[PDB]
């Protein structure tokens, strides 16, 4: 709403590199899948 | 009527329930009022004291104690009856 | 020319004399009264020219 | 010692007059007064009751009632030894 | 069967605190000699000493966590 | 105990608070 | 042009309990009522 | 028993980890006037004092990261200090958020370095100067040394706080038990003495966590 | 029994981490005395200290990783 314009410069200027959270998401998903498989094996 | 709940008459409680409209102000409005009522009275002064934060910390401690009661009474009890 | 400049200086001195006691002042009004910091150093949390 | 002089002596002079006036078994002469107060309670109990009165007065009455409630708890500790 | 093995493993694992003790002894010992060089800047060297001690403690504290893990 | 494979909520909430709330409040400062 | 702040806030006994609670029960409980 | 607080993601009918982790932000009022009360002046003075001591190394590009680092240090420091309360729940205990903190910033630095200074960013693997004739041996040393930074950076934080809380709880249990058998106030003396160190051990961890990232960023900037 | 052997081996494996504490204590102890001698070259001294602390941590965490792998 009225908060995007406050830090819009930051988001589109310098956090471009820091915006790579894909590695963390993939690692978390893989860990969760492995844990689910282990739990299902029982 | 529209006066404060501590001022409404005992038999006027159903009447003030009809006057409860806009008192939540979409729920968030009541919290908006409540935050500033305390902040502008015990913090936003020329010179405050440690009493500004101690109330909040004690409330946090008591709220935390309320959550763990289940486990404590489960086995931490010393005696019986 | 000198009289015109003198009148302008008198007006400016009168403006300077009338001033809020800085307790009720906000940040913008101080920029109004005197020039102060700007936003030329973009992408900064301080904007002080470092 | 000196702290005892500054507190216990005020305990026996200032706190003594503060409490002994309000904390002492009552004279039997006030029993009819209490009975008249019971009649005051009954008159509202039959009709009127709240009579659209202030919430604050009810809160005062409830708080004093809770103070009265505490003494019965104290008695159990006294008997427990 | 397993209780004895876990207990002896915990007892063996708890010997990792020697390194931290030696390190903290070494750092504070260096501080007193360094201070004696010049009494000025004592707060700065003291800050360095405190940082070093805290870092050594952090590097040596997670040994006991394995002991508590094996115990429970 | 610390590994129970319920790590989605904490990560989401931490990202939200750190990258919105604190930066916005800390930006309104002068020096 | 924000108006000036008040010099003080409220008075608190023991650093945790405000004075308004003491004032509220004064006529009935008395001076030493609430401590009990 | 002991492992009750740690494995307890704010037990309730609906999880409230978000409420617990967002609570610390309600302690930093934002300034709104030229002259303010005492509670915020100290905060801004502290922020100014800390800023000039750490971000005074980077030339121009590192000055952009100033807000992020200050927010990070304030957040971790506020989270750790609030956990000393008798029945609190420190979110930093959980490994999930520690793992979700280290990886993004480390990745940002490492592939920011390659984007602009690829020639020099590739050279940092080989130590500067002539390292005799042992080049292939140390080349594989520093590259594996690269990958261990986030793991240690998370694990030390995940470990030390738990160790401290375990010590406090065990000493409390010990001083409770010895009440029945004989009289010994040495244990409560140990507790009150250790509490000072546990109180002042958090801020050092905050400082180290921020400083290591500062150094890592400055290398590739 | 095999699980008991794994537990005792993991418990005895962690004792090698004590080397990290002594090395950390030594490296930091040198920085303070060296700085005190010549309070001019702060930057190079701190860079070398940081390099040393980064390189010295590898062995202890390596041993801890070996213990974690063998236990599980």
């Amino acid at each position: 709403q009225f908060q995007f314009t406050g830090i819009k410069k930051y988001f589109n200027s310098y956090t471009l590199t820091g915006r790579m959270n894909c590695v963390l998401a993939t690692y978390g998903g893989i860990a969760l899948l492995v844990l689910y498989f282990k739990l299902r094996s029982k | 009527k529209d006066r404060r709940l501590l001022e409404v008459k005992l038999g006027e409680l159903p009447s003030w329930i009809l006057m409860r409209d806009f008192t939540p102000s979409g729920i968030a409005g009541a919290f908006q009022r409540g935050y500033y009522r305390y902040y502008n009275k015990y913090v936003n002064v020329k010179k405050g004291s440690v009493a500004g934060l101690s109330m909040v910390l004690a409330a946090y401690v008591v709220f935390n104690y309320c959550r763990s009661y289940k486990e404590l009474k489960h086995e931490r009890l010393r005696k019986y009856h | 020319l000198s009289k015109a400049r003198i009148e302008a200086y008198e007006k400016e001195l009168e403006k300077m004399k009338n001033i809020i006691p800085f307790d009720q002042m906000t940040i913008e009004d101080l920029n109004e009264v005197f020039p102060e910091t700007k936003l030329d150093k973009k992408k900064y949390p301080y904007w002080p020219h470092r | 010692v000196n702290a005892a002089v500054t507190y216990s002596k005020p305990r026996l002079a200032t706190f003594w007059h503060y409490a002994k006036v309000e904390l002492v078994p009552p004279t039997p002469a006030e029993i009819p007064t209490a009975i008249q107060s019971l009649k005051k309670i009954v008159n509202s109990a039959q009709t009127g009751s709240f009579k659209q009165l202030t919430v604050k007065e009810a809160l005062l009455n409830g708080l004093v009632a809770t103070e009265v409630l505490m003494w019965f708890y104290v008695g159990e500790i006294i008997a427990r030894a | 069967i397993d209780t004895a093995a876990k207990f002896i493993g915990a007892g063996a694992a708890t010997v990792g605190v020697a390194g931290s003790g030696a390190g903290i002894g070494t750092v504070f010992g260096s501080l007193i000699i360094g201070y004696a060089r010049n009494p000025s800047l004592k707060q700065q060297l003291f800050s360095y000493a405190i940082l070093g001690f805290a870092l050594s403690e952090a590097m040596g504290l997670f040994c006991l966590m394995v002991a508590f893990l094996i115990l429970f | 105990q610390l590994d129970t494979s319920t790590w989605f909520i904490t990560i989401t909430s931490m990202i939200m608070t750190l990258f919105i709330l604190f930066q916005l409040k800390i930006s309104n400062y002068s020096y | 042009p924000v108006p000036p702040l008040p010099e003080h806030g409220g008075k608190v006994r023991l650093g945790l309990i405000p004075e308004e609670f003491f004032q509220f029960l004064y006529p009935k409980t008395g001076v030493t009522g609430p401590y009990v | 028993n002991l492992f009750a607080s740690f494995i307890a993601p704010t037990m309730m009918g609906l999880p409230i980890v978000t409420l617990i982790i967002m609570f610390p932000s309600l302690l930093f009022p934002t300034p709104k006037r030229l002259i303010n009360n005492r509670t915020i002046s100290i905060q801004q003075w502290l922020i100014q004092l800390t800023s000039k001591q750490m971000m005074a190394i980077h030339n121009q590009k590192g000055q952009t990261w100033s807000l992020m680092l200050m927010s990070l240090i304030m957040f971790i420091g506020s989270t750790n200090i609030l956990g000393l309360l008798p029945h609190s729940f420190t979110p930093t205990t959980q490994l999930s958020m520690n793992l979700g903190m280290a990886i993004p910033l480390w990745s940002a630095t490492v592939f920011t370095g390659f984007r602009y200074k690829t020639k020099t960013s590739l050279a940092h693997f080989l130590p500067q100067g002539t390292p005799a004739l042992l080049i292939p041996m140390l080349v594989i040393i520093e590259t594996i040394s690269l990958f261990i930074q986030p793991v240690a950076l998370a694990v030390r934080l995940t470990a030390n706080i738990t160790a401290g809380h375990l010590l406090i709880h065990l000493i409390g249990g010990a001083t409770l038990a010895l009440l029945n058998i004989n009289t010994m106030t040495a244990f409560i003396t140990f507790t009150i003495l250790i509490l000072l160190t546990i109180l002042e051990f958090a801020v050092a961890l905050i400082q180290a966590y921020v400083f290591t990232l500062l150094v890592s960023l400055y290398l590739h900037d």
